[PDB]
RNA sequence: UAGCGCCGGCCAACUCCGUGCCAGCAGCCGCGGUAAUACGGAGGGCGCGAGCGUUACCCGGAUUCACUGGGCGUAAAGGGCGUGUAGGCGGCCUGGGGCGUCCCAUGUGAAAGACCACGGCUCAACCGUGGGGGAGCGUGGGAUACGCUCAGGCUAGACG
RNA sequence: CCUGGUCCACCCGUGACGCUGAGGCGCGAAAGCGUGGGGAGCAAACCGGAUUAGAUACCCGGGUAGUCCACGCCCUAAACGAUGCGCGCUAGGUCUCUGGGUCUCCUGGGGGCCGAAGCUAACGCGUUAAGCGCGCCGCCUGGGGAGUACGGCCGCAAGGC
């Protein structure tokens, strides 16, 4: 499935401005920088106050379109989760991004987490040498990411590497762009994720 | 402060019946059917409040009478007449304490009323309100004579019978206000804070406590001042 | 400095000649979320003058919760009326879970993590007041040897 | 007669508690005065002291209260909060030491009937034996 | 290849037209008799997605058979009353036994499954290896506060 | 005349002999049944008079079973405190019945009212608990269908469980 579609009518409806174009969510054409109201017929119209459980189920939508995870993926790792020993939110935060999709886009490789997800599915990204196309592939503290040799001459890994000088990567993550490679050095911490999503109201939300 | 012996009139309670069982730590023994209070307590408890309403007047604080018993109406009004403790004599008004700010409204239409008739504008407006206001004037004065003293909530409230006072002992409890009373075999201790276990019905033993009671006060912030002019309510 | 929410909004009906009349009630908790929480419960002829008026009462009526890290110092067990509240210490990351009145109390009051049962009687009102007098019968290991000093 | 004596002296310490007495007497029987030993040693009472009443032994419980509380209902705090027996006739309850319960997390007591006497949950925990659960206190 | 359900409240998602207690909807409350966010269609929205719904059945919520964990004055519920059989329960003190109770040691608790860790299919599902478990019951030894039993004693219950 | 229960005082005797109680057994208002007797007043049914739109009612005049007695059945009820029994513990005031005592009063048993703490959804309960506890028995699990059907037991029958 993977929602395929509309993504800025996203960026629209959460009320927050979501990157799932990568650029263009960035230049003043995202429809979040001119139309902030949500999509529909009854976008601009006066809201009423949310309930409870329309508050905790828009902020998981937020969490998981973020990530373009499809509902039962998201589920199953926020039970796997839950069922380790440790802070739920924090360690679904940190399973969430070990996902080898997600790791491209962390790494610069691709622009939107979308394009890294082509990217994976395509071969053209290794682990460890050898060839990887899983984008729910979970990436293990240590592991190499690379760029595949056969792909390292394409025109999209070309241009967002050249773009990647001088860009600074997350504090759990190297890049070594002449190479085209990097790696994950450690599990992200809360604080090391700047996502615009309160992860308690995600567990009350699978709370009930 | 030397009432040692001088407690001429005071062990005498009430009756067998209309007693409280909470007060029997300070009862000594029953002559003839009536409860008479146990003497060696009676000062034991008279350290402890003396003492607290010294330290209260010595830092300035104010001291809230209340006498309605008609035995101690005439001696709270003028005791407190003293040293300028607030009173309250002809009935306590439900919300004296809790909704202070509308009876200090009252208070504020009685000076209003007071700045009226002392200046020329007494004439205009004739003589219905000159006798509308007047009547006015002359039960905010029945009612609040001791009352308009109080510019805030008081620091202590002193009762002479807290049965036939119990909605101001219950307005100080709910304000966490320390209530020092004078109380006999008809009321519950627990509610007082600081209790003077005496008689309520007999006059000298209401003029002897409070006028003792004022007196430290005033000797508390210097300058003793002459015995009350209350023994001639005597009568 | 002073968070405040709305538990519930109702309308009652009082008969006259003539018809119904309504008068609006609602119940607001107001929290510091570091340990200090307050329950009101306001009722005017408008829903705007019952709210405040309900935050009024509410920061009026305080209680302080001794909080140890997060969670309650000891489970609880508060019957007001015909409604039980059951409280229960909960280790970090476990999360608020409770219903929505005693959900919102205890998220203003500061609390993290702690398990909670509503039995008996669901009302609202003797859920709040239930939940307000298990915080207000809280106490710490400090209180306890304060107690047994002799 | 008394069906269970040992209840019926925990329901005279809280009746008397909650209406604030000095001391209760209850009837005297050394499995109450080793109960009460233990209730002394963890401060819920002042303590005990064996007494004759008209012909008969009694046990004087001197209870204890915390300091006189401010505003309405100016009751002191009570000690006992909570005192209910668990093991009692016709119900007999019987723990092992992996099944002593922890009482309001740390902050009460419960009282075993052990082979090696009459202790308290970390008494016996510490001992490493269990027995009958008397009751609960807190 | 993109579909299916929903959009009155519970419950996330609203407007237009048609219909006029008709045709119909509905898990519960309920909606329709002229201007329906509830019927039917449309546009739009919400939820999931190679699935989405429905029905059936089980547990859940349900503390609604309440051991944990409920009740019986007026809400369902004290028997019309007594005498008393079995049964349940049993004041104070000392001692013997150690049946209940408790403790230690030991045996038993197949594998698979469950839990944890590592590893093998590019991941996962799946699978492998290792680790940890555990009540109960058997046996040996020990404890005696309580309950039990036997022997003795006491008078506060009871009877005279 | 025969006879049951109960309370108090003395502190005399026995020495836990106690509490409850599924079954069983017995008692059980009124009405009702059987046999015999009785039968004043009352009075289902019924006979009339009124009233009424009608009046198989209320109102009025009569009147049988019955009401009464002996013996034997019947087992029901708003059989009510709509509150099972027992024991212990937890402020008092007042009225009353019945004892004892230093007889203003104290103490014990019982019948009422008001009320501490507490309990209750509230009304209310509150040493005669609906409070705090313990033991044992009975019973409840949404309303109608229905205390009906079937089966069993009991009963002469009505019918009951
Ligand atoms: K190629
Ligand atoms: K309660
Ligand atoms: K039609
Ligand atoms: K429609
Ligand atoms: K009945
Ligand atoms: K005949
Ligand atoms: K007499
Ligand atoms: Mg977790
Ligand atoms: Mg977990
Ligand atoms: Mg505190
Ligand atoms: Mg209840
Ligand atoms: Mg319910
Ligand atoms: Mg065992
Ligand atoms: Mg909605
Ligand atoms: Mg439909
Ligand atoms: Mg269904
Ligand atoms: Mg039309
Ligand atoms: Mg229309
Ligand atoms: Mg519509
Ligand atoms: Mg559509
Ligand atoms: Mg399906
Ligand atoms: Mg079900
Ligand atoms: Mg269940
Ligand atoms: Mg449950
Ligand atoms: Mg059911
Ligand atoms: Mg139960
Ligand atoms: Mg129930
Ligand atoms: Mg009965
Ligand atoms: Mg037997
Ligand atoms: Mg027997
Ligand atoms: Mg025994
Ligand atoms: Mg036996
Ligand atoms: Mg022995
Ligand atoms: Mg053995
Ligand atoms: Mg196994
Ligand atoms: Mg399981
Ligand atoms: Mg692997
Ligand atoms: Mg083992
Ligand atoms: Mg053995
Ligand atoms: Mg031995
Ligand atoms: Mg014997
Ligand atoms: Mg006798
Ligand atoms: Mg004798
Ligand atoms: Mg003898
Ligand atoms: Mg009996
Ligand atoms: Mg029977
Ligand atoms: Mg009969
Ligand atoms: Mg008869
Ligand atoms: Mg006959
Ligand atoms: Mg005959
Ligand atoms: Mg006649
Ligand atoms: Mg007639
Ligand atoms: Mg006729
Ligand atoms: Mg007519
Ligand atoms: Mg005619
Ligand atoms: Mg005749
Ligand atoms: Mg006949
Ligand atoms: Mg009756
Ligand atoms: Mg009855
Ligand atoms: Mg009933
Ligand atoms: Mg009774
Ligand atoms: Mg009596
Ligand atoms: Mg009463
Ligand atoms: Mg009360
Ligand atoms: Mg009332
Ligand atoms: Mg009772
Ligand atoms: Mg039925
Ligand atoms: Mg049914
Ligand atoms: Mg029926
Ligand atoms: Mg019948
Ligand atoms: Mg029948
Ligand atoms: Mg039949
Ligand atoms: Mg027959
Ligand atoms: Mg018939
Ligand atoms: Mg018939
Ligand atoms: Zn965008």
């Amino acid at each position: 499935g993977r929602y395929i579609g509309p993504v800025c009518r996203l960026c629209r409806r959460e009320g927050v401005k979501l990157y799932l174009k990568g650029e263009r969510c960035y230049s003043p054409k995202c429809a979040m920088e001119r139309r902030p109201y949500p999509p529909g017929q009854h976008g601009q119209k006066r809201a009423r106050r949310p309930s409870d459980y329309a508050v905790r189920l828009r902020e998981k939508q937020k969490l998981r379109r973020i990530y373009g995870i499809s509902e039962r993926q998201f589920r199953n790792l926020f039970e796997e989760a839950s069922k380790k020993k440790g802070v739920t939110g924090s360690v679904f935060l940190g399973l969430l991004e070990s996902r080898l999709d997600n790791v491209v886009y962390r790494l610069g490789f691709a622009v939107s987490r979308r394009q890294a997800r082509q990217l994976v599915r395509h071969g053209h990204i290794t682990v460890n040498g050898r060839r990887v196309d899983l984008p729910s592939y979970r990436v293990r503290p240590g592991d190499e990411i690379a760029v595949a040799e056969k792909s390292r001459n394409l025109e999209l890994i070309r241009q967002n590497l050249e773009a990647m000088k001088g860009r600074k990567v997350g504090p759990w993550l190297s890049l070594d762009v002449e190479g085209m490679k990097g790696k994950f050095l450690r599990l992200p911490d809360r604080e090391d994720l700047a996502l615009p999503v309160n992860e308690q109201l995600v567990i009350e939300f699978y709370s009930r | 402060t030397v009432k040692e012996l001088l407690e001429a009139g005071v062990h005498f309670g009430h009756e067998r019946k209309r007693w409280n069982p909470k007060f029997a730590r300070y009862i000594y023994a029953e002559r003839n059917g009536i409860h008479i209070i146990d003497l060696q307590k009676t000062m034991e408890e008279l350290e402890r409040t003396f003492r607290f309403i010294e330290d209260l007047a010595m830092r300035g604080g104010t001291i809230l009478f209340v006498g309605t018993k008609k035995q101690a109406q005439d001696i709270v009004r003028m005791e407190a007449e003293r040293a300028g403790m607030p009173y309250v004599n002809q009935r306590w008004l439900g919300g004296m304490l809790t909704n202070f700010k509308t009876i200090s409204q009252r208070v504020h239409r009685l000076e209003e009323l007071e700045a009226l008739f002392a200046s020329p504008e007494i004439e205009e407006r004739p003589k219905k309100e000159q006798v509308r206001l007047k009547h006015e004037l002359e039960r905010l004065q029945k009612y609040l004579s001791g009352f308009r003293l109080l510019k805030r909530l008081p620091d202590a409230i002193f009762v002479v019978d807290p049965t036939k006072e119990a909605i101001a002992v219950r307005e100080a409890r709910k304000l966490f206000i320390p209530v020092i009373a004078l109380a006999d075999t008809d009321s519950d201790p627990d509610l007082v804070d600081y209790i003077i276990p005496g008689n309520d019905d007999a006059i000298r033993s209401i003029q002897l406590i409070l006028s003792r009671a004022v007196d430290l006060i005033i000797q508390a912030r210097g300058g003793v001042v002459e015995p009350s002019p209350s023994y001639a309510l005597v009568q | 400095d002073f968070e405040e929410k709305m538990i519930l909004i109702r309308r009652t009906a009082r008969m006259q000649a003539g018809g119904r009349r309504f008068r609006f009630g609602a119940l607001v908790v107001v929290g510091d979320r570091q340990g200090r929480v307050g329950l009101g419960f306001g009722k005017a002829p408008e829903v705007p003058l019952a709210v405040q008026k309900a935050g009024y009462y509410a920061r009026r009526n305080m209680v302080e919760v001794p909080l140890q890290n997060g969670t309650i110092p000891h489970e609880i067990e508060v019957e007001f009326g015909a409604s039980k509240i059951v409280l229960k210490p909960a280790a970090p990351g476990t999360g608020v879970i409770a219903g929505a009145v005693p959900r919102a109390i205890l998220e203003l009051a500061g609390v993290t993590d702690i398990l909670t049962k509503e039995l008996g009687s669901r009302n609202p009102i003797n859920i709040a007041y239930a939940t307000m007098e298990a915080l207000r019968q809280l106490r710490t290991k400090a209180d306890v040897e304060r107690l047994r000093k002799g | 007669m008394l069906t269970d004596p040992i209840a019926d002296m925990l329901t005279r310490i809280r009746n008397a508690t909650r209406v604030y007495k000095e001391s209760t007497d209850v009837p005297a029987s050394r499995f109450k005065e080793e109960i009460l030993r233990i209730l002394a040693r963890e401060g819920f009472i002042k303590g005990y002291e064996r007494v004759d009443v008209d012909g008969k032994p009694y046990l004087r419980v001197y209870l204890k209260y915390g300091p006189r509380r401010q505003g309405p209902d100016p009751r002191p705090e009570q000690v006992i909060h909570h005192i209910r027996r668990i093991s009692k006739p016709g119900r007999r309850v019987y723990v092992g030491v992996k099944e002593i319960p922890r009482v309001r997390r740390g902050l009460g007591i419960a009282i075993l009937s052990t082979s090696k006497g009459v202790l308290t949950d970390r008494e016996a925990r510490k001992l490493g034996v269990g027995g009958e659960l008397i009751c609960e206190v807190w």
